[PDB]
């Protein structure tokens, strides 16, 4: 029952964040002013785990310096935290055969891939897992997935067809599916030979992946022999249900509320606005948890810490967030945009929908739309940004320069 | 020791809403403080007030929008501060002890020129018995309420209550029919979407003891405000103004409709729910909740912004009387009960005196 | 039983009239089952729906053998009214349309060959829906648009009836900055119908709920607008319930209150108490094993809801109608000088 | 039966106790028949009458055989109380005298030869009537006389208790000009007792009635004084009925209201509604073949009267007591610091 183990496997999405992510990993980027490891860690500590295994495929030293300076290498953390050093850019899966060669994991454990952010009570996911244990001795795992029924077509990189059972929600089959920009590729195929004794099934598109899989310790031993697998779901959950091994069924869970995972900036923006708005109760921002901030909450979704210098005649619209020690100026405008700590905002800037990180001295009269600025990258006077710019870490910009759409400058 | 793990596991319990309300969090922080005082090493009592005060500062800084975990520690700091003065005056041979309970609180700080005698361990046992009679006070707050509020209500009056989620009003409105035989009815609104899992349970518990009850929704309370003669509030915390901080919702407006129709407004409250603080900025003492359960569409890209509220403040002007276990009191006479149970020192409960 | 208001017989919950005494139009059965089952309406949506289904029921005449068209149609159409009377109690936009319609039936003469009956009832009821509804609302837009400055907020309530077009006009057709706050109530979530439309058109909508009504007014806020169901002879407003709480809160926090209404919607009757003349609305809707099941079979429990209640005329700063602005205490002068005579 | 207030059992109308179980003093039977039959009293006249008849009943000891004076006298005097309890419900000047008297009975020691019992009860109850009544009232005079300018008016109500001496003092003993308006009510015409005394002493009395209360306040008028029966723990006054109408009229027409009270008369209990704790007073008095006879034997008729009702503490500008002036919201500080301890 108890003694929950766990493993987080980050550092597989460096293709996504390429102007960034080459000086510090994806897992160390501030979603809301704090690098998003703890958005997984506080969740699975509330899940009540006892050990985690951080796979750090790149920048392994600037993982463990933060980990040893975290609140998790202090002798009351609900799990002890361990890392795994790595040669660069391993495909997933083979980390589990390396684990089985090492042989630490016994019992149920979390296969949390990527970096998630969720409100789901994992406690009520345990009884689904144990009902799977009691009513099936041929189980594999459970796959919790969200019900984002009001939007298809906008969960960017991979759209999937999680076809599963009516009654027991056993995952029948899986298939990758193309993009709305491609009008060409129009077919999927589900061959009905394994569809013999099911008699009732559902095929949905509105289930977004979140890669939070909890299983038994039998399935890494199952995964040991079949050495052909390189992904976690494009190959494995197809190649474990497609009549390959007999008597091994995989199950999948559907929640009712918010549970999401980082894919790219067209998901990073949406989850930043859902978390920064009150769409993520109770895992919200004003509670001041992570690095003992001082966020207060006005109406209209305003987040301010202590020592914020809001200058006279400024206006701050919906859904913003400002760290401590900053300084904005006269005539500036803030709307729907998180601002990092200790920056120096100049004069008359209309910041809108852009995620400005820590220590960003922005020059005067230099308006910004969606142009999220990473740490220490200062600007100058009359620097008109525009949409899509993902200007990177420590980038000096001179005056009067214009940018274009998706100009991934670094 | 094995006490520093307990104080932060209670901190992490109070962060993520595993304890809620005002009863349970007060009992749990009092249990935590008894665990703390059982393993304290002070060597002087003015060290012990700092060892009990930095814990209070950390725990108030952890979660300011629940006050029952922030005033029990102030109350026991007060009752442990009180026996400094009693022992100290008596020990001095020259003037002994005045032993007078009430003093002018302006002037005595404006003239300052600067046997069982000590019995060093006695502060521990007096703190433990203070823990014990705080338990024996908080566990039976309804007795003074059911004693004195029947003197304040009459028989054939239809009632309204906007706080269904309070055990005080539930026990009082059961015992008003169980022992006394005063028949009436109770309108009840739901604080959608928070008390809608509680107001229906409230109506079920009142229909089990079958007091003529009926549920109004939120929007239909002004039409029925002219009929009703009285409202009653089961609050969560009450400040030195009498401006209380309530349960889930409703009461910031229905009490206003009570004030505008000159309808009396009650407020039952346990004595532990007091706070010697002040509503400096009123939004900072108000817990705005999440936008999930007021529209379950979860609008992806259109994304109409919205606001929820899980805390309604009332001012003291809209409220009329306080029914506590130590008698009935004006809203303009809540300060003196606080200074009868708190001191001037622990309101800025912080080591960094700025 | 202490106030006995739940036994108010102003609505009758009897259903399923099986009687084939009259030719009930199937379209009007669709309209009654569209009203009473799932309420999709305000007041002037009910007026336009009733008017453009009476359009169809006069277009499908089917006159009897020996009876002239001037001597059957009012009784036939009154039996058509009776099914809506069973469905939902009538608005004043119901009543001041149907009594006008009967007066226009009355002035027909027994020489119509049932071909120009279209040309003096269809075209005339289209002129009614033009004049007393739509271009009157156009005058409402052109009269209320001058009383909104740029970069302000608006707090409506429920589903608006006319001023959705006012907010769209001042948002897009005049391009001045505006931040609409829509607030609605359990159980008819009809403010969401305004929120979808206004935000789909692209204006800064910020939805709320009426339980959290305090924190709306603590922002930068002015110009509460209110849709009306009727305006009484005194000055008492009459609209969807929960209007009056934000009315008294809005007058309490000294920011103005307006009512966009038209001269078809003023009423001759009179009341001052809220629960006097009112509609009880189907108490099974206030539940959604549920939270509670069976207020019946449990002794001493009841579930009540109210659709309609009155703001006192001290609260409304300005009723606006298509003739012009007016204080609410001066509504009988437009009861006597302009309603019916125009 | 709609409010059922007439069946409030705070007074019991049973009479004629014939039981000879105890030695009931004939003087106390005179006092009870002097109270309940023809009411000649206020509150401190009842206090002085009760106190100076308990004077006589302790002066006439008649102790039994084997019982010590410390072990009989409280039960004997409580059975003396019970006849007044039957006669008229007790004031707080009744109660805060009798509980003090029982506490002073309690501290006697079993060595008194029933000769010094006089010297520590008669002299001590005379010191009580001196200290907590009469010289306290002398302090009321000397404290309230500085808050009246010359050539002004005073509107009292009913029979005053202490401030008759205040009006006589400021009329004659200080010779400043003053024009007292006395107003009273049906049925206890006890303002006439003030009017006879004040005009016999020679001050400009102008009697009135409470039905004509409007035309008093339209003159040159200020400084409404009010005698108190008790002051509650909140600040709610409690006195003879009809006080609160001129209280709210006086605060309405922005002229000040005072209450001359003493620290014996403050009470520990609490109420805020007027008809909660109250005295019904003999409904045959509201008739004087008469105008009507027999409210009984006629179905569906009742005659009610009220002696006591509450002014809210928003109306009283200044309660004055022998320690000093105070706002009425601050009466619990003299409940806790000075009552009993002085």
């Amino acid at each position: 029952e108890d003694r929950l183990q766990a493993v987080v496997l980050t550092d597989s999405y460096e293709t996504r964040f390429m102007p960034l992510t080459a000086v510090k990993p994806r897992c160390l980027l501030p979603l809301a002013n704090v690098p998003l490891i703890e958005y997984t860690l506080e969740f699975l500590a509330k899940a009540g785990v006892h050990e985690v295994f951080l796979i750090c495929s790149s920048h392994a030293n600037q993982i463990n310096d933060y980990i040893e300076n975290s609140k998790w290498n202090l002798p009351w953390s609900p799990f002890k935290i361990t890392t795994i050093m790595s040669p660069e850019a391993r495909c997933t899966g083979d980390v589990m055969r390396d684990l089985d060669n090492r042989g630490i994991i016994t019992g149920d454990f979390i296969l949390v891939s990527g970096d998630v952010l969720t409100n789901i009570d994992f406690s009520k996911m345990l009884e689904f897992h144990k009902k799977m244990h009691l009513q099936d001795k041929d189980h594999i795992s459970t796959m919790c997935l969200s019900k984002a029924s009001t939007y298809p077509k906008t969960r960017t990189i991979e759209p999937a067809a999680f076809v599963l059972d009516k009654s027991t929600s056993r995952c029948i089959y899986y298939q990758d599916l193309p993009l709305p920009s491609s009008r060409e590729k129009t077919s999927i195929q589900i061959d009905p030979e394994l569809l013999d004794n099911v008699d009732e099934f559902v095929i949905r598109n509105d289930l977004i992946d979140c890669r939070i899989d909890i299983c038994t310790s039998h399935v890494p031993l199952i995964f040991q022999e079949n050495f052909d697998y390189q992904s976690l779901r494009t190959d494995f959950v197809k190649g474990v249900i497609s009549s390959d091994i007999l008597g091994k069924h995989i199950y999948a869970y559907l929640t009712d509320e918010y549970a999401v995972r980082v894919e790219s900036w067209q998901t990073y923006d949406t989850i930043s606005q859902d978390f920064l708005g009150r769409w993520c109760y109770p895992l919200v921002l004003d509670s001041n948890i992570q690095d003992d901030q001082t966020y207060s909450y006005e109406s209209r979704h305003i987040y301010k810490e202590k020592d914020v210098v809001l200058a006279q005649s400024c206006k701050i619209g919906k859904c913003t967030a400002i760290g401590s020690g900053t300084k904005i100026g006269e005539g500036t405008k803030i709307e729907n945009s998180v601002i990092g700590r200790n920056c120096q905002i100049g004069e008359n800037i209309r910041i809108k929908n852009s995620f400005i990180w820590d220590d960003c001295i922005i020059g005067n009269n230099s308006i910004i739309d969606h142009s999220l600025i990473a740490s220490n990258a200062t600007l100058g006077s009359n620097v008109r940004l525009n949409d899509g710019c993902i200007i990177g870490f420590n980038v000096k910009i001179d005056d009067n320069m214009d940018l274009d759409r998706n100009t991934k400058i670094s | 020791s094995d006490v520093n793990v307990t104080i932060d596991t209670f901190v992490a319990k109070l962060k993520r809403r595993q304890v809620q309300g005002s009863y349970a969090i007060a009992l749990e922080t009092l249990q935590l403080l008894m665990r703390f005082i059982s393993a304290a090493r002070w060597n002087h009592v003015n060290d012990l007030i700092e060892q009990i005060r930095d814990l209070g500062n950390s725990l108030e800084k952890a979660h300011p929008t629940a006050f029952s975990c922030g005033n029990v520690i102030r109350r026991i700091l007060a009752v442990l501060r009180d026996e400094v003065e009693e022992d100290t005056m008596s020990t001095t041979v020259t003037s002994t002890s005045v032993a007078e309970p009430l003093i002018s609180s302006m002037f005595n700080l404006l003239q300052k020129p600067e046997s069982s005698m000590k019995t060093k361990t006695d502060y521990r046992q007096v703190a433990i018995q203070g823990i014990k009679d705080l338990i024996d006070e908080i566990k039976n707050i309804d007795e003074g309420i059911q004693q004195i509020a029947i003197d304040l209500i009459h028989d054939h009056e239809i009632l309204l209550t906007p706080t269904p989620d309070s055990k005080t009003v539930l026990k009082f409105l059961i015992t008003a029919r169980e022992r006394s035989n005063r028949t009436f009815t109770v309108l009840v609104t739901e604080g959608f979407p928070n008390n809608t899992k509680n107001a229906h349970e409230f109506a079920k518990k009142l229909a089990q003891h079958n007091i003529e009850t009926l549920v109004v929704p939120d929007s239909a309370v002004f039409a029925l405000m002219s009929r009703v003669g009285k409202v009653i509030i089961g609050t969560k915390a009450v400040f030195v103004n009498g401006g209380t901080i309530s349960s889930n919702s409703g009461v910031s407006s229905v009490c206003e409709c009570a004030r505008e129709f000159r309808t009396p407004v009650f407020a039952v409250a346990g004595l532990y729910k007091l706070s010697p603080l002040y509503p400096f900025d009123v939004e900072k003492f108000v817990e705005f909740g999440g936008s999930q359960r007021i529209l379950p569409r979860m609008d992806p890209r259109k994304r109409l912004d919205t606001v929820n509220q899980i805390t309604d403040y009332v001012p003291p002007e809209n409220i009329d009387i306080y029914i506590t276990n130590v008698g009935g009191f004006n809203p303009s006479f809540i300060y003196r009960i606080a200074w009868d149970n708190y001191k001037q020192i622990d309101v800025h409960l912080d080591k960094n005196k700025a | 039983l202490e106030q006995s208001f739940d036994n108010s017989s102003l609505i009758s919950s009897v259903k399923e009239l099986l009687l084939n005494k009259d030719l009930i139009h199937p379209s009007i059965l669709l309209l009654t089952s569209h009203l009473a089952h799932y309420k999709i309406v305000g007041s002037i949506p009910r007026c336009i729906a009733m008017l453009e289904v009476f359009q169809i029921v006069i277009k499908d005449y089917q006159t009897p053998k020996g009876t002239t068209l001037s001597r059957n149609l009012t009784s036939y159409l009154s039996h058509q009214i009776d099914l809506l009377k069973k469905a939902r109690p009538l608005s004043v936009t119901m009543g001041n349309a149907i009594r006008w319609l009967k007066q226009e039936i009355s002035l027909i003469d027994p020489s119509t060959p049932d071909k120009a009956a279209k040309k003096d009832l269809c075209e005339k009821i289209g002129q009614f829906a033009k004049e007393k509804i739509e271009l009157a609302d156009q005058l409402i837009i052109d009269n209320a648009s001058t009383q909104i400055e740029e970069s302000t907020t608006i707090v409506t309530y429920g589903s608006s009836k006319v001023l959705t077009e006012l907010l769209l006009h001042n948002a897009i057709s005049l391009k001045k900055n505006i931040k609409v706050i829509v607030v609605d109530s359990r159980p008819l979530f009809e403010g969401r119908k305004m929120a979808e439309t206004l935000r789909n058109a692209g204006v800064n909508v910020m939805y709320a709920l009426i339980t959290s009504l305090d924190t709306i007014f603590n922002m930068d806020v002015d110009y509460v607008f209110l849709g009306a169901h009727s305006i009484l002879s005194n000055g008492f407003l009459y609209s969807r319930a929960g209007t009056a709480m934000l009315a008294m809160s809005a007058k309490r926090r000294n920011i103005p209150v307006l009512v966009c209404c038209e001269s078809l919607k003023f009423s001759q009757r009179v009341q001052l108490d809220s629960v006097t003349f009112n509609e009880l609305a189907d108490p099974n809707d206030l539940v959604n094993k549920n939270i509670l099941d069976g207020w019946q079979e449990l002794p001493s429990l009841n579930i009540v809801n109210i659709l309609y209640d009155l703001t006192p005329p001290e609260y409304i700063k300005k009723v606006i109608t298509e003739f012009g602005a007016l204080p609410p205490s001066s509504v009988p002068v437009i009861l006597r000088e302009y309603k019916g005579s125009a």
